[PDB]
């Protein structure tokens, strides 16, 4: 029970043949269970390889996404590192400092702001005054106001945040915007340019988007309808 | 360790009476003095300064080393309590409608020990300490003397708010004077 | 009588005089199951020592005192004999066997000396049950005042030094340090903690499990990287296994390294220890008096090969597993005891005042 | 004194030398000056008289009733119990250094220590270190699926299972186990119900159970084939003794 | 008796005898206040005494005042230890206070009659600021007909060094005033550096004038002897870990200009108190013995 499914498999063309014969099979788990219930006919023993010195995971939801981001920022998947720039792109050039403070080019940290630990800043970002950012990731080209508190959040490219906001454990998709005197509860989600109106505090489970039905709430200038 | 040295230890037995015993050695916690009574600050912390409004101290988790008439340099900025005359006059009464429920407070069962305490013929010597702490021990709901002091002051402040007595006039410099004044005003109110 | 544990593996020439046993070799293989030497309060404690079930010095002292309480309770006087001397003469083999299982520490030495003094102080006219009850009561009072109240007083003292927004460095699994930090965090102090661990015991993880369970922000790293983290460290706090009359500190192997590098980085050093742990004996190095654990713990599996697998087949090769070392007094700035906050040079003074 | 050797018999002095002599000798191989044996009464409550013709160091014999299991025998013999016990069986031919098993009872202060051997129907499951058993069941009470609780896997995420292992019916047991046996008459046999009850009760100041695995010898089982194998191996076993 | 009257009593006691130490005047003020209190309970004594202690500490932020107050309160506890009755207690308080005052009065001469034996003829003396104890021991050394050179720093915040230079020229002693930044340049020509102490911390380090620490470090670099003189009542149960750890109530009120520095015992050769010549461990021993 101590294993973790890395979703990595070594397969033989026999796997393809079994899939093209057994029509009902749809996923890997279905194939494994069907082979393990159809034992005597086409025995086809399945083998396992367990590793304990290297990292491997498969993101499938926001929980796994946050866990994997935290592990990656903390150099758990070395040599893969935000400052390693394994994809040779100019934007993702980074410098590594104490407490895993990753800084890109042209960050322009504001006076009085504090980067505590495990923080990555995209290139072109702007940070206000007396900001407190911890265990978070800020995409390139963002803009943050003064006295903003960010904890375990994730901001993609182009996100704009007004001064005085408090953000914890939420996710803000690209080109999103937040107005003043707004507090986000943990596990909140902002998607695809949704702007949250001033003077509102969203509840714990708060997923919003432009599309009306799927998102729990849809809006562009507020949270009350 | 000069702050930790205490002469008399108020042993606690649990209506909710204390007993002072000869314990002349350095204590494990800071000890404050009020009306010659020693309170071990096991739950609180020693505080300095001559700031008035004793509530200003335990609001920060602190308690003054010494205060009250027993201290010539009391750190609570003493005041007058110009309501004790009727308390002294009624002190000669006994435990005997609306009057009974008026003095049912503080314990909830009517009593008259406070007026004996607040009597004119009350010299606050050594022998007078014990019951006072026991009295305070009956006030609060705790097992530490400092916590009982804090809870009693909370009760005093909230009843003063209830009857509108301008708490800036009630700094808690003398607790028994506050108790007597409030009880007398409640009796005269009805 | 009890046999002698066989030394396992060759030893370094400089450490030829010290014993070195193996965890696989247990002395109980040559002893009766219904223990006939004396009642088996011996064997339980001896096995838990040899197999390393209990590691903390305070834990070792408490376990030894509980076992010896059982010894006293089960003990009965022989006819035509005096308890005050027969008890000690019978107890000496317990100490011999326990030393055979694993060498004793300063705390247990002090406990044995204190209990021997208590037994000697017992008169020859008092009755058996009264003597046993008073011995048990004395053991209980010793445990209380020398561990629990001492720890509480030391925590109260240490609460003063711990300032807001600072970084405190600890080392190894020490109950006193963990309790001090937990109580300090309870009183509203806000700070970080940096944990330094060392092979092969890796017991530092223990205190890490405590720190997260107390909600204290923490960091973890091995000993060699300490020189990398000290510049951002504001205070170093170390538990001690013993204090000597010369002011030196006998502790786990890495303590002296941390003290030296902290001095080289201009960082104050704190040593927290209880008065009962003070030992009158003195030494200037870790060679004269130490303990060599099982060298087989040094083997590690890197990749798919263990380099030290067949180390016995190389005649020239030698392995040492030190468990103790001596920190010189001049690198120590504090000793925090129930008596207060003292310098190292004042260690003998305590030994003078507590002796009478 | 804290171990009181106890011998169960519900046997027959078959073989070159009496069967009951073989385990009892082991007791005198390591101390155990005194030993308690319980005989059968369904056939005749006088086998103790026949056994009294041996030459062991010291023997104590106690008769029983006609129908009484091992747990029932312990229930009868409890008034003679004052400390931890070491229950054995007459049918057991082994050369085990007993000091290993009691070590599990000694070092870890376990509530139960047992001896288990690689046989050459009942499933057992120990942890990775192979000392503390965590699960045990029999196919009699299992229909088709073997059930494991979530909590045990939370505390122990790696369980090693053994199937063909054979018990030696040797157990170091604590006194409060005997007291609990006193408290409840629903228990009739140790192996059948008592041990699995404790194993399950380990997971509701807790219960520690340990088993030592051996690779040398089994007990002379009820089948005559086991008796023949024991007779064949007895010469080699007694060559050292 | 009121706090104001205490303040003028303390100030008058200071002004009448400029040679009196601050702690001596504070102890005299405390004894006089105890003499006229009309209290009845020992606890009432303790509360009033400690409150007056903070009052005087506010009046004068010197470490000596706080040390004297702590010593006074410990003396109160010691006197009350074995006197259940209060009147006998009070009389013993008064008589032991008289003895204590006369002994601390003679303490300076006791230190002088012992310290002067270390002044080698023809040697060089280095001193930091205007300390009365070092002046007294230099007077004693001169009385023994010894010849020596003296260098004194200027103590930039308040030029007490020039005042000491004047007081030494009054005794016909070769003295030279040197800048506070030239100590190293002078450290080569020195033979032994004697300095007074504002206060003594647990392990033997000294609380003193702000420039002391650098001089001690430089002297240790050149391996020159470094002697510190102080009285018994200047002992205190404080223990800084570095210069930052010193309480702010002693640094200031006596950009940023602290009046106080701490010197570690490792840079101190010997201490000269009325008890005798002491190693730094002896101070910790005395403090431990005093508090049980």
């Amino acid at each position: 029970y101590d294993l973790l499914d890395c979703h990595i498999s070594i397969c033989s063309p026999q796997v393809a043949q079994l899939f093209t014969d057994n029509f009902d099979y749809q996923t890997r788990d279905d194939f494994v269970r069907g082979l393990l219930v159809n034992e005597e006919i086409l025995g086809n023993q399945i083998h396992m390889h367990v590793t304990a010195k290297e990292y491997g995971a498969r993101v499938s939801n926001l929980h796994m996404y946050s866990a994997v981001c935290a592990d990656v920022i903390r150099r758990w998947v070395y040599p893969l590192t935000p400052e390693a720039n394994f994809t040779d792109s100019t934007t993702q050039s980074c410098t590594h400092s104490r407490h895993n403070i990753y800084r890109g080019p042209e960050v322009s940290l504001g006076h009085g702001s504090i980067l505590e630990e495990n923080v990555l800043l995209g290139s072109g970002t702007v940070i206000g005054s007396n900001c407190f950012i911890t265990n978070s990731v800020i995409g390139p080209g963002c803009h943050i106001g003064d006295n903003v508190v960010l904890d375990q959040t994730y901001l993609w490219q182009g996100v704009r945040v007004a001064a005085g906001a408090q953000i914890h454990q939420s996710l803000l998709c690209d080109n999103a915007e937040v107005k003043e005197r707004v507090t986000l509860k943990p596990r909140s989600v902002l998607t695809s340019q949704v702007v949250v109106g001033p003077n509102i505090t969203l509840p714990e489970g708060s997923v919003i988007s432009l599309h009306p039905p799927d998102a729990e709430e849809d809006e562009d200038d507020g949270e009350f309808s | 360790m000069n702050s930790q040295y205490m002469f008399d230890y108020p042993a606690i037995n649990i209506l909710s009476s204390v007993s002072y015993v000869a314990y002349n050695k350095f204590h494990t916690h800071d000890v404050s003095t009020y009306e010659h009574c020693e309170i071990p600050l096991e739950k609180l912390r020693l505080g300095f300064g001559r700031r008035n409004s004793l509530a200003d101290f335990y609001s920060l988790g602190e308690l003054p080393a010494s205060w009250g008439p027993a201290c010539y340099f009391s750190s609570v900025k003493p005041m007058m309590y110009t309501f004790q005359g009727m308390a002294s006059d009624l002190s000669r009464f006994d435990l005997t409608p609306n009057v009974l429920k008026a003095l049912s407070w503080p314990l909830g069962i009517p009593d008259c020990e406070i007026f004996s305490i607040c009597s004119d013929r009350f010299v606050r010597g050594l022998q007078t300490r014990d019951q006072l702490m026991s009295y305070i021990l009956r006030m609060g709901d705790s097992h530490s003397l400092d916590e009982c002091i804090v809870q009693a002051h909370k009760k005093i402040l909230q009843e003063a708010r209830r009857l509108g007595l301008s708490d800036e006039h009630y700094n808690g410099y003398d607790l028994f004077r506050e108790i007597g004044s409030l009880v007398c005003l409640r009796l005269i109110n009805a | 009588q009890v046999p002698t544990r066989k030394d396992y593996g060759s030893k370094v020439s400089l450490f030829s005089h010290l014993p070195q046993y193996s965890r696989q070799n247990s002395l109980t293989q040559f002893m009766s199951i219904p223990s006939s030497v004396i009642h088996p309060a011996m064997v339980r404690l001896g096995l838990q020592y040899s197999q390393g079930l209990v590691s903390g010095s305070n834990a070792r002292c408490i376990a030894l005192l509980r076992a010896l309480q059982q010894v006293i309770q089960d003990y009965t006087t022989p006819p035509n004999e005096e308890l005050s001397r027969d008890l000690v003469n019978k107890l000496k083999p317990y100490m011999s066997f326990l030393t055979q299982c694993r060498p004793l520490s300063a705390s247990m030495h002090n406990a044995i000396k204190f209990l021997n003094k208590e037994i000697t102080s017992v008169g020859s006219s008092k009755r058996e049950e009264e003597a046993k009850s008073e011995l048990r009561a004395a053991i209980d009072r010793y445990v209380q005042e020398k561990i629990v109240l001492a720890a509480q007083a030391i925590s109260r003292f240490a609460y003063q030094k711990i300032s807001n927004g600072d970084v405190i460095l600890v080392y190894g699994c020490s109950s006193l340090v963990s309790r001090i930090l937990q109580e300090a965090w309870t009183e509203g102090r806000r700070f970080r903690v940096v944990v330094v661990d060392s092979r092969p015991w890796l017991e530092g993880r223990h205190t890490l499990r405590s720190l997260v369970h107390a909600g204290v922000p923490a960091s973890y790293l091995l000993i060699p990287a300490a020189s990398y983290v000290l510049p951002e460290v504001s205070k170093v706090l170390l538990g001690a296994h013993a204090l000597l009359a010369n002011g030196s500190v006998m502790s786990r192997v890495g303590t002296a390294q941390l003290a030296l590098v902290a001095r080289a980085h201009n960082v104050p050093v704190l040593v927290c220890c209880e008065t009962y742990k003070f030992c009158e004996r003195v030494q200037t190095d870790a060679f004269v008096s130490n303990e060599l654990d099982d060298p087989d713990d040094l083997q590690c599996k890197r990749g798919e090969h263990v380099a030290l697998a067949n180390w016995q087949n190389h005649a020239s090769l030698r392995l040492l597993n030190l468990v103790y070392d001596v920190t010189p007094p001049e690198l120590v700035d504090l000793v925090i005891t129930e008596l207060g906050m003292i310098p190292c040079s004042s260690v003998p003074v305590v030994l003078r005042v507590k002796s009478s | 004194m804290e171990f009181q050797a106890v011998v169960m018999a519900v046997l027959l002095p078959v073989g070159n030398k009496p069967l009951i002599w073989y385990p009892l000798n082991l007791l005198e191989r390591v101390g155990f000056e005194e030993v308690i044996v319980v005989t059968t009464r369904d056939v005749q409550k006088a086998l103790c008289a026949e056994f009294k013709m041996k030459m062991k160091p010291d023997i104590v014999c106690i008769p029983d009733d006609a129908d009484m299991g091992t747990a029932d025998s312990l229930r009868y013999i409890y008034p003679k119990l004052k400390t931890d016990v070491l229950v054995l069986s007459c049918d057991l031919i082994t050369d085990v250094a007993l000091h290993e098993v009691v070590d599990l009872f000694r070092a870890y202060d376990a509530s139960l220590a047992m001896l288990m051997r690689k046989g050459q129907r009942d499933f057992i499951g120990v942890d990775s270190t192979g000392k503390r058993l965590l699960f045990m069941a029999n196919e009699a009470d299992l229909d088709e699926e073997l059930v494991i609780k979530g909590s045990i896997l939370q505390k122990h995420p790696r369980i090693r299972f053994h199937t063909g292992l054979v018990d030696a019916h040797l157990y170091c047991l604590k006194k409060y186990i005997v007291d609990f046996l006193m408290e409840n008459g629903s228990i009739t046999s140790i192996r059948s119900e008592l041990i699995p009850y404790l194993v399950r009760k380990q997971f509701s100041k807790s219960l520690d159970i340990y088993s030592f695995i051996k690779e040398a010898n089994t007990l002379n089982l009820a089948p005559y084939d086991a008796c023949w194998n024991a007779c064949r191996g007895d010469r080699w076993e007694d060559l050292s003794r | 008796m009121d706090d104001k009257e205490l303040i003028e009593y303390f100030k008058s006691q200071m002004k009448e005898d400029p040679d009196m130490a601050s702690a001596v005047a504070a102890i005299r003020t405390l004894l006089e206040f105890l003499k006229r209190d009309k209290g009845e309970t020992i606890q009432g004594l303790r509360a009033n005494l400690t409150s007056a202690i903070e009052t005087l500490c506010g009046v004068d932020s010197s470490v000596a005042v706080s040390s004297g107050g702590e010593l006074f309160l410990r003396f109160i506890s010691l006197a009350s230890l074995e006197y259940s009755d209060y009147s006998k207690c009070k009389k013993i308080m008064i008589e032991r206070g008289e003895l204590f005052l006369r002994r601390i009065s003679l303490s300076r001469n006791k230190i002088a009659d012992l310290c002067h034996t270390f002044i080698k003829d023809g040697a060089t003396i280095l001193t930091h600021a205007y300390s009365r104890v070092v002046l007294r021991v230099l007077e004693a050394a001169v009385a023994a007909k010894k010849r020596f050179s003296v260098y004194v720093t200027e103590s930039q915040p308040d030029l007490s060094g020039k005042k000491m230079a004047k007081a030494l020229c009054h005794l016909n002693v070769p003295v030279t005033v040197v800048l506070d930044a030239a100590v190293g340049y002078i450290m080569e020509k020195a033979d032994l550096v004697i300095v007074g102490a504002e206060g003594v911390v647990e392990n033997g380090g000294i609380i003193n004038k702000i420039g002391t620490n650098q001089m001690a470090v430089c002297a240790k670099a050149q391996n020159k002897p470094f002697y510190v003189v102080a009285e018994s009542f200047k002992f205190v149960r404080l223990f800084p870990l570095n210069q930052q750890d010193v309480p702010d109530k002693f640094k200031y009120k006596a950009e940023e200009h602290p009046w106080v520095d701490y010197t570690a015992p490792s840079l101190i050769t010997l201490l000269f108190t009325d008890l005798g010549v002491l190693t730094p461990s002896a101070v910790s021993d005395e403090l431990i013995k005093l508090y049980l």
